[PDB]
C-alpha cells in the first residue's frame, strides 16, 4: 500500500483541512536586490510606455505619464486611467454618502493641526539622505532636523508638523545644502567622524524624491521575489496626511476592509455575503468572484491619486487643499535607487567583484548575463547618471493603502453600468478583492463581471485573470479567510507564534499565555490544541532559559542552584517555571499572572525575596516595555526579580537630557509634561526645593547644602 | 489673530513640480483644480466604455472536470534524473547507536564519547570500503575528517572542538573560496564576467520518497516525544481537552516521524548553541536524540557526528558550512539514483538480536544558515497542525450526535463505527485507514513540508490552493467559471522542478484528480 | 542623590549643546526630545534571547549596593562582574544570582500585594470561586459584539484615568484640580490609602 | 599599490598548503 | 627539497619532499 495525504480530502472538504495545505511550518524564503528592483522599474515603465514621455525641467530625469492615454487594446496591465472617469466614480460615490467627503477631510485637518513632529519617529526604517542609507525613522528625522539647523530652517522646535512640513518644501528652493555626514577617517583603524558637507539645489531634490530599495524577504507563500520601497522624511509627513484622510473616508465605506482588523473583518464578510443572498431577485444567481489583484501599485498613477485628494477636499480651506496635495506631487516625481549593484567574476583566477550601480553603465553589456544585459538595455533610457532609475508612473508597495482601497471601492460602488439587468458590490482590501455580482442567470452574472473589469481597467486596476475564478455565492476566499455555506474557518496561520517573546521570562510567559488564549478565542483552536500549545511552550520557555524542573538530573550553571532551592525550601508548589517549579497553567485560567496564582503556594522566605519591593534585577528605565509587548500587544505581568532587561547591542545630548528630565520629574516618564517654560529653569526650581527639603528633613548636610545652592546659582537660576 | 487663520504657501520649486505633474492635457495646477471644482461628469465612464476595444474582456469560461488535467506532466518522463535526497538528515535510514541510561542526561560530547565506547569496533573501524565517491567530494578527505571526528569524541579531554584546525579547512572546502578585488580593476579587466543564473535541475518521481512517507507513518515501539506537566484539570472542559490530547499522544508518540522531529529538533537546538557559543573555531557535534521504550528505559541515541565549520557571521542570512557524517544499515548500491550526492562508506556491521546487518556512514558536506537554524527547533509546531484539524474533526462529530466521541472515532464504541478515513491505494484500489493512522499522516505531511521546504514549495502551495479550491467548488456544484485556467497551471507547474515534496505532491496531486474524476460520475 | 543630581546637571550643561537645547526647548516640546531615540530594535527577538542566556553575563544590572549581597562568584559560579558598562552605565550579571536572590537574600514585604494588584487577585478570587457545570456539544450561535475584555472598578475615558492616577500617586505636580477628581473623590481616598505603604 | 598588484600580475599566484592536503588531494600534479 | 604539485583550477601549490616522493 502506498500512503496519500491528499485522499485526506476525499473525505473531508478542502476548506475543513485548508490549513493543512499551507506549508506554515519550513523556513521561509530568504534572499542582490539590484536585479529586482530593475525589473520593478523596467515592468513599471513597460506598462505605461505608450503615455506622454517627457524631460522634467525641475530635476532632469524622464518622466512618463499615462493619465488620460491611450485606451488600452489588449488585456496587459494598463496605467492609462482616464481622469474623467475617476471623478465619475468620485461624484458617484458622494452622492451615495451623506457629505461623507467633507466631513473626512474636515476631521483629517483638525487632527493635522494637533498632530506632532515626533509623530514621524513612528514607522519603519526610513531612507536617509545625509547618508543616503536606510535608517530608523527616530534617527533619520532627528539627523534631518539636525541638518535643517544650518541652512535656516526651523519648525521643528515649533512642535506642531504644519510649521516642519512648511519648512520642508521651504528647504526645496535653498541654493545650497548644507549637513553632517559621516567620514570614516584612516588613522590602521576606521573611525567616524562628523563632517560638514554641501550639496546643490538638483541634488537635494534628487535625494529628497529617491525611493529606497530592498528586498521583500520575509513573505511566506510567494516563490517570485518582491522589492519594497523606504521613502524619505521628507515624504512621511504628507504621505501620513493622506493616508490618514483615505483611513477616515473609507472607514465608514461599508466595501472597505481595512482599516479593521480580526473578528471585525470576519463579520464585514458574513454580513456582505448575507446582504447579497437576500437582495437575490427570485430565480436569479448571485455569483462571486475571487479576486486577486496582481501589479496592483505598478499601474497606480500618483496624477490620479491628486485628481483624488483634489476632488474629496472639494470645499476646504485652500492651505489645506495645498498642503495635502503635496503627497502626490512628490510621488509623481519619484526617483528609485537601485540596490547594491550587480556582482561580476572569473573563475580561471578566483576572482570576484560588486560593481556598484552607479558604474552600473561603466561596463561593456557585453559582460553582463543575457538577462541583466537585456534589462539594462532596456533600462538606459530612464537611468540618472548618479546611479537611479527615474520612476514616474506608479506606486511601490505599501505607501498608498488607504487611497488605493478607496479608489477600488470607488470602481465596487459603481454598481451599474448601461442600466444592464444585474447588480455588483463587495469587498475590497489593499490589492484583495472579492466581488459579488447579482443578476437573472450566469450569462448576466458575466456579462457584469466583464463591465466591472473593464471599468476597472479605466482607473488603472486590472484584477489578475490568472488568479482570480468565479462560484456560486457561498463560497469564496478574502484576504486568506475562507468562507464555506457560512462557515468561516480561521485559516491557522498565527503558529508561528509559541516562540518565547525575547524580552524576559515572566513577560515572555504572559504573552505566550495570553497568545493561547487569544488563538483559542479567535481561530477556534481546540481545547486539546490549547494543553498541547501550553505544553510545548512550557517546554520551550524552559529550554530557552536553562530552568527545568529542580528535581530532573539536567546539568547547567543555573540548574545547579535551581536544585538547591529546590530542598532549601519547603512549599514545592510555589516555585516559578523560571525556578524550576511545576507548571500550573490550564486552559481555566490562562489569563491569570502566574505569580498571583501561585502566590498561595509560595513560602514566605521565597515571595519575600522574589517579591522584593527593591531589586538589582528590576530598574525603572526598563518599565518601558511592561504595557505593550513588540504590533504593540497588552499582556499583564507582575514586578519581580524576574522583570530584568537584556543588555544593549546630538544623540547622547537629547537621550541625557531626557533621561535626567525623567529622574528629576518622576511624573514625566507616564504622562506628557506640561508648562510654557525652558527645561533648565524647570529642573532648577524642582532640585531647588529638593534640597530644601532634604536638608530641612536631615536627608543631607549643611555642607551638602553650600555645595548644591553653589552650583545652582553658578547655573543661573538662584 | 484669530482673524486670520493658519498661512501654508506652496514655495517655487515645489509649484513647479505640482505644475508639471498634472495629468495629460492640462498646463497648470490652476487649471487642474478648476476643471476638477467645476466639470461635471455625467456618463463618462460609458462614454470610455463606448468606444474601448472589444478585444479586452475577462473571457469567461465555464470550468468542468475535463478541462482539470495532471499538474506537471514532466515528473511522469523518464528521461529525466531521479530527484536526489536533499534533506539535512536521514529520516528513514538513521541507525541508532543506543545505549541504556538510567535516566541522568549528560553533555553530548560524552553522550557519543560512552555510545562508541559501547561499539568497540565501529569507533576503532579505521580501514574504509568506499562503496561510492559521488561526484566531487573527496574520499581521503571526508574519511580523515571522520577520524578526527571519532578521536576528538572519544579523547579524555572534555573539548570537542577539532584537533587538526587545518585538514578540515581544506576538506570542509572553507579555503576554496573566490578573493574580492576593488570595482576598478574589475571594470578594466575583460575576462570578470558575470556568472550566469544557476536553475534547479528538471527531475522526475523518484521512489525513496514515497517509501519513507509509508515507513515515518509506521508505528515503533520507541517513543522520544515527551511534553511537560500542566497544572490539574477541575473543569469538565479541560478534562475533555486532557482525555483528547492523551488519546492524540497515544498515537503520535509511536510513530518514527515523531522521533525524525525531535532528532532534527535536537541537532538543530545543538547546531544554535554551538555557533553562538563557538564563532570561529572548527566543532564537532554529535546528532543525539534520546527514546523512552514502553518499559521506561531511557536509552541515548548517537545517530552520527558533524562538524561545523566556522560560524563568525555578523548577518543572519550569512551560511555556516557543516559536514555530516551518519550511521546506516542501508546498502547504497541497492538504489544509486537516491544517492547522488553522499560519499559513503562500510564502516562494519552490528547484531540487533541474532540478525547481523551491515553498518556504512553516508557522509556529506552541507551548508544552513540562523533563519533555518532556529526554525530547526520551531519545527515541533508540526504536531500542533496535526492536532488542530483533527481536533476540528472530533469536534464536528460531536455536533452530529450529544456526547464526546473521542474514544469513538479512534476505537469506535457500542453505538459507533470506528472512524475510517482513505489513506493509501494499491492496484488501483484505495484503502481506509483508522483515525490514528490518518493523524500521523497528517503529522508526517506536515514534517515533509518542513523539512522539504524552500520557495519552490511555497510556489508550489500557494498557488495549487488555487486548483484545490476549484476542485472543491466543482464538487458541491457550485458551476465554478475560470478566466485563464492554462495561466494558473503554467503558475503552479513552474514550480516543479527538484524539491522531492514538491514531485511527491504533484504525483500525488494527479492520483487523488483521477480518483475524483473516476468517482464525479454519481 | 540630589547632590547627585546637580552634579550630573552641572557636568551636562557644561557642553554647549545641553545648554543650547535645554535653554531651548520649552516643557511641553520635552516630549519630543525624549522620542529621538535609536530605534535599532532588534530584528528578531527569539534569537536575541537564546544567544544572551547562553552569554556569561547578559543581565544588565543597575549600579546599587545590592551587589554586595552576593559576592562576584558563589560556590565556584560566576555571578557578577566588576567591568564598567556603555550602554546602561551599570553592572553585568547573570540569572545565577537572580536564582540565588529567589533562593537567599534579603527579605521583602508581603502586605504590598494584598491590594496593589487588587484585579489580579481579584481575578483568581472569581475564578476559583465559580462553578462550572455540563458541557453542550451542539452547535453554538454566536454574534460578533463589542465587549469590555476585563472588568473596571470605575470606567473613566483615558484622560480622566490619566488625570486619577497623577492625583493619587503623584502628589506633586497636581495644579489646578479639574472637574473630575471631585467626582472620583472616593476612588481617589480609597487608592490612595491602599497603596501607601509601598515601595513599588 | 592596490591597483598595480592586480596590473604586474603579482595578485596571481598560487597559494602555498600543507603537503598533508596536497598528498590527500588527487587533482593535484 | 622534492618536487613541487599544482593544481591549476584551484590555484594551489604544494611541495612534496623527499621523503614522500612515492605517497
Amino acid at each position: 500500500m502506498n500512503i496519500n495525504p491528499y485522499f485526506l480530502f476525499i473525505d473531508v472538504p478542502i476548506q475543513a483541512a485548508i490549513s493543512t495545505t499551507f506549508p506554515y511550518t519550513g523556513v521561509p524564503p530568504y534572499s542582490t536586490g539590484t536585479g529586482y528592483t530593475i525589473d520593478t522599474v523596467i515592468r513599471t515603465h513597460e506598462y505605461s510606455n505608450k503615455g506622454k514621455q517627457y524631460i522634467s525641467d525641475v530635476t532632469g530625469c524622464t518622466m512618463v505619464d499615462p493619465t488620460n492615454g491611450p485606451l488600452p487594446e489588449d488585456n496587459e496591465p494598463s496605467a492609462y486611467a482616464q481622469l474623467d472617469c475617476v471623478l465619475e466614480a468620485l461624484d458617484r460615490m458622494d452622492e451615495e454618502h451623506p457629505g461623507l467627503f467633507q466631513a473626512a477631510s474636515q476631521n483629517a485637518m483638525e487632527t493635522l493641526m494637533v498632530t506632532t513632529v515626533d509623530k514621524l519617529t513612528q514607522g519603519r526604517q526610513t531612507f536617509d539622505w545625509t547618508v543616503c542609507r536606510n535608517q530608523p525613522a527616530a534617527t533619520a528625522l532627528n539627523t534631518t532636523i539636525t541638518s535643517f539647523r544650518l541652512n535656516d530652517l526651523n519648525g521643528a522646535d515649533k512642535g506642531g508638523l504644519i510649521p516642519f512640513c512648511q519648512d520642508i518644501i521651504d528647504s526645496l528652493d535653498r541654493p545650497e545644502m548644507t549637513f553632517f555626514s559621516v567620514k570614516n577617517i584612516k588613522k590602521i583603524k576606521r573611525i567616524p567622524m562628523k563632517v560638514k558637507d554641501k550639496i546643490t539645489k538638483v541634488e537635494y531634490i534628487k535625494r529628497a524624491l529617491s525611493l529606497n530599495t530592498m528586498t521583500k524577504d520575509a513573505e511566506r507563500g510567494k516563490l517570485k521575489r518582491r522589492a519594497i520601497a523606504t521613502a524619505g522624511i521628507q515624504i512621511r509627513g504628507f504621505v501620513l496626511v493622506v493616508e490618514n484622510l483615505a483611513k477616515n473616508i473609507c472607514e465608514n465605506l461599508e466595501q472597505s476592509g481595512l482599516p479593521v482588523g480580526g473578528n471585525e473583518k470576519k463579520a464585514k464578510l458574513s454580513n456582505a455575503v448575507a446582504k447579497m443572498l437576500s437582495n437575490c431577485p427570485p430565480g436569479g444567481i448571485s455569483m462571486t468572484v475571487t479576486g486577486d489583484n496582481t501589479k496592483w501599485n505598478e499601474c497606480l498613477n500618483p496624477r490620479i491619486f491628486l485628481a483624488m485628494t483634489e476632488r474629496i477636499t472639494r470645499d476646504s480651506p485652500i492651505w489645506f487643499r495645498d498642503f495635502c496635495s503635496i503627497a502626490p506631487v512628490l510621488f509623481s516625481n519619484k526617483i528609485a535607487r537601485l540596490g547594491k549593484g550587480f556582482m561580476i567574476t572569473s573563475k580561471t583566477k578566483r576572482l570576484k567583484a560588486q560593481i556598484p550601480c552607479p558604474d552600473l553603465f561603466s561596463i561593456p553589456l557585453e559582460r553582463y548575463n543575457e538577462e541583466t544585459r537585456a534589462k539594462l538595455k532596456k533600462l538606459k533610457p530612464f537611468f540618472n547618471e548618479e546611479g537611479t532609475a527615474s520612476l514616474s508612473p506608479g506606486m511601490m508597495m505599501g505607501m498608498f493603502n488607504m487611497l488605493s482601497t478607496v479608489l477600488g471601492v470607488a470602481a465596487l460602488g459603481i454598481k451599474n453600468i448601461g442600466n444592464k439587468e444585474y447588480l455588483w458590490d463587495g469587498l475590497q482590501s489593499s490589492d484583495d478583492f472579492a466581488l459579488f455580482v447579482n443578476a437573472k442567470d450566469e450569462e448576466t452574472c458575466m456579462e457584469g463581471i466583464n463591465d466591472f473589469y473593464r471599468t476597472c481597467k479605466l482607473l488603472g486596476i486590472n484584477m489578475s485573470k490568472k488568479k482570480s475564478y468565479c462560484n456560486e455565492t457561498g463560497m469564496f476566499e478574502f484576504t486568506s479567510m475562507f468562507y464555506r455555506d457560512g462557515f468561516v474557518s480561521n485559516f491557522a496561520m498565527e503558529l508561528p507564534s509559541f516562540g518565547v517573546a525575547g524580552v524576559n521570562e515572566s513577560a515572555d510567559m504572559a504573552i505566550g499565555m495570553t497568545i493561547i488564549k487569544n488563538n483559542m478565542i479567535n481561530n477556534g483552536m481546540g481545547p486539546a490544541t490549547a494543553q498541547t500549545a501550553i505544553q510545548l511552550f512550557i517546554a520551550d520557555y524552559r529550554y530557552t532559559y536553562k530552568c527545568h524542573r529542580g528535581d530532573s538530573k539536567v546539568e547547567g550553571k543555573r540548574m545547579k542552584i535551581i536544585k538547591e532551592l529546590w530542598e532549601n525550601t519547603k512549599g514545592r508548589d510555589g516555585l516559578l517555571v523560571a525556578d524550576g517549579g511545576p507548571n500550573i497553567y490550564n486552559l481555566r485560567n490562562l489569563h491569570i499572572p502566574e505569580i498571583v496564582l501561585k502566590y498561595n503556594l509560595m513560602d514566605p522566605e521565597y515571595k519575600g525575596r522574589l517579591l522584593h519591593p527593591q531589586n538589582p534585577f528590576v530598574g525603572h528605565l526598563s518599565i518601558e516595555g511592561i504595557k505593550e509587548a513588540d504590533k504593540k500587544m497588552d499582556y499583564d505581568a507582575v514586578s519581580g526579580t524576574h522583570s530584568w532587561r537584556t543588555k544593549r547591542n546630538e544623540e547622547q545630548c537629547y537621550a541625557k537630557c531626557c533621561n535626567l528630565f525623567e529622574a528629576c520629574f518622576n511624573s514625566a516618564s507616564y504622562r506628557k509634561p506640561v508648562g510654557q517654560h525652558s527645561m533648565l529653569e524647570a529642573m532648577a526650581h524642582r532640585l531647588r526645593m529638593d534640597a530644601r527639603l532634604d536638608y530641612e528633613s536631615g536627608r543631607m548636610s549643611k555642607d551638602d547644602f553650600e555645595k548644591a545652592m553653589a552650583h545652582l546659582g553658578e547655573i543661573g537660576y538662584i | 489673530d484669530v482673524e486670520k487663520g493658519i498661512d501654508f504657501k506652496l514655495g517655487q520649486t515645489i509649484s513647479r513640480l505640482r505644475d508639471i505633474s498634472v495629468p495629460a492635457g492640462f498646463s497648470n495646477f490652476e487649471g487642474m483644480r478648476s476643471y476638477i471644482d467645476n466639470i461635471d461628469p455625467k456618463g463618462a465612464i460609458e462614454r470610455n466604455l463606448a468606444r474601448m476595444s472589444p478585444l479586452v474582456s475577462v473571457t469567461p469560461k465555464k470550468l468542468t472536470w475535463e478541462d482539470l488535467r495532471p499538474i506537471g506532466p514532466h515528473i511522469y518522463n523518464h528521461e529525466l534524473p531521479e530527484v536526489p535526497y536533499n534533506a539535512f538528515l536521514l529520516m528513514s535510514d538513521e541507525l541508532g547507536l543506543a545505549n541504556m541510561t538510567e535516566g541522568k542526561s549528560k553533555k553530548p560530547k560524552t553522550l557519543a564519547k560512552e555510545c562508541l565506547e559501547k561499539y568497540s569496533t565501529l569507533r576503532d573501524q579505521t580501514d574504509p570500503i568506499l562503496i561510492m565517491k559521488s561526484e566531487k567530494a573527496n574520499e581521503n578527505f571526508l574519511w580523515k575528517l571522520w577520524r578526527d571526528c571519532v578521536n576528538t569524541i572519544s579523547n579524555e579531554e572534555m573539548s570537542n572542538e577539532l584537533q587538526k584546525t587545518n585538514y578540515a579547512k581544506w576538506a570542509t572546502g572553507d579555503g576554496l573560496t573566490y578573493q574580492k578585488i576593488m570595482k576598478e580593476v574589475a571594470i578594466d579587466d575583460e575576462t570578470m564576467c558575470q556568472e550566469e543564473p544557476k536553475i534547479p535541475n528538471k527531475c522526475r518521481v523518484a521512489a525513496w520518497v514515497q517509501t519513507e512517507m509509508n515507513l515515518l507513518s509506521t508505528l515503533t515501539s520507541k517513543r522520544a516525544l515527551d511534553l511537560p506537566e500542566i497544572g490539574p484539570d477541575v473543569a469538565p472542559v479541560e478534562h475533555v481537552g486532557s482525555e483528547r490530547r492523551k488519546y492524540f499522544v497515544n498515537e503520535i508518540n509511536y510513530c518514527k516521524a515523531s522521533t525524525v522531529m525531535m532528532k532534527y529538533v535536537l541537532f538543530h537546538t545543538s547546531l544554535l548553541n554551538e555557533s553562538n557559543a563557538s564563532m570561529g573555531k572548527y566543532k564537532v557535534i554529535p546528532i543525539t536524540n534520546r527514546v523512552v521504550n514502553e518499559k521506561g528505559e531511557s536509552f541515548d541515541m548517537l545517530y552520527g557526528l558533524a562538524v561545523k565549520g566556522q560560524s563568525h557571521l555578523r548577518g543572519d542570512t550569512d551560511v555556516v558550512t557543516v559536514v555530516t557524517f551518519e550511521f546506516s544499515s542501508t546498502d547504497p548500491r541497492v538504489d544509486s539514483g537516491k544517492w547522488p550526492k553522499y560519499t559513503v562508506f562500510r564502516i562494519g556491521s552490528l547484531f540487533v538480536s541474532g540478525r547481523e546487518k551491515s553498518v556504512y556512514l553516508y557522509c556529506r558536506v552541507n551548508g544552513t544558515n540562523k533563519i533555518q537554524m532556529k526554525w530547526g527547533m520551531e519545527a515541533r509546531r508540526c504536531l500542533l497542525q496535526s492536532m488542530q484539524q483533527m481536533e476540528a474533526i472530533v469536534e464536528q462529530e460531536s455536533s452530529i450526535q450529544g456526547y464526546d466521541m473521542t474514544k469513538a472515532c479512534f476505537k469506535g464504541d457500542r453505538v459507533n463505527s470506528p472512524k475510517t478515513f482513505s489513506i493509501g491505494t494499491q492496484e488501483g484500489k484505495l484503502v481506509k485507514g483508522s483515525f490514528g493512522k490518518a493523524l500521523r499522516v497528517i503529522f508526517t505531511k506536515c514534517l515533509m513540508h518542513y523539512v522539504f521546504g524552500n520557495a519552490q514549495l511555497e510556489g508550489f502551495s500557494a498557488e495549487s490552493r488555487r486548483l484545490l479550491l476549484l476542485i472543491q467548488a466543482l464538487k458541491d456544484r457550485k458551476g465554478p467559471w475560470v478566466f485563464d485556467l492554462e495561466g494558473m497551471y503554467s503558475g503552479i507547474e513552474e514550480c516543479i522542478s527538484n524539491n522531492p515534496w514538491v514531485i511527491q505532491s504533484a504525483y500525488w496531486f494527479n492520483e487523488w484528480l483521477g480518483f475524483e474524476k473516476e468517482g464525479s460520475k454519481v | 542623590m540630589t547632590l547627585a543630581k546637580i552634579e550630573l546637571l552641572k557636568q551636562l550643561l557644561r557642553d554647549n549643546e545641553a545648554k543650547t537645547v535645554l535653554k531651548q526647548t520649552t516643557v511641553d516640546q520635552y516630549n519630543i526630545i525624549r522620542k529621538f531615540n535609536t530605534s535599532r530594535i532588534e530584528k528578531n527577538p527569539s534569537l536575541r534571547m537564546k544567544w544572551a542566556m547562553c552569554s556569561n553575563f547578559p543581565l544588565a544590572l543597575t549600579k546599587g549596593d545590592m551587589a554586595n549581597r552576593i559576592p562576584l562568584e558563589y560556590k565556584g559560579i560566576q555571578l557578577k562582574t566588576n567591568a564598567e558598562d556603555i550602554g546602561t552605565k551599570g553592572q553585568m550579571c547573570s540569572i545565577a544570582a537572580v536564582t540565588w536572590w529567589n533562593t537567599y537574600g534579603p527579605i521583602g514585604d508581603t502586605e504590598g500585594f494584598e491590594r496593589v494588584y487588587e484585579s489580579f487577585f481579584l481575578r483568581k478570587m472569581r475564578l476559583d470561586n465559580a462553578t462550572w457545570g455540563r458541557i453542550t456539544f451542539g452547535p453554538v450561535e454566536r454574534v460578533r459584539k463589542r465587549v469590555l475584555l476585563n472588568p473596571l472598578t470605575k470606567e473613566m475615558p483615558p484622560d480622566e484615568a490619566s488625570n486619577v492616577i497623577m492625583e493619587i500617586l503623584f502628589p506633586k505636580e497636581a495644579g489646578i484640580p479639574r472637574e473630575s477628581t471631585w467626582i472620583h473623590r472616593e476612588l481617589i481616598k480609597e487608592k490612595r490609602e491602599k497603596l501607601k505603604g509601598t515601595m513599588i
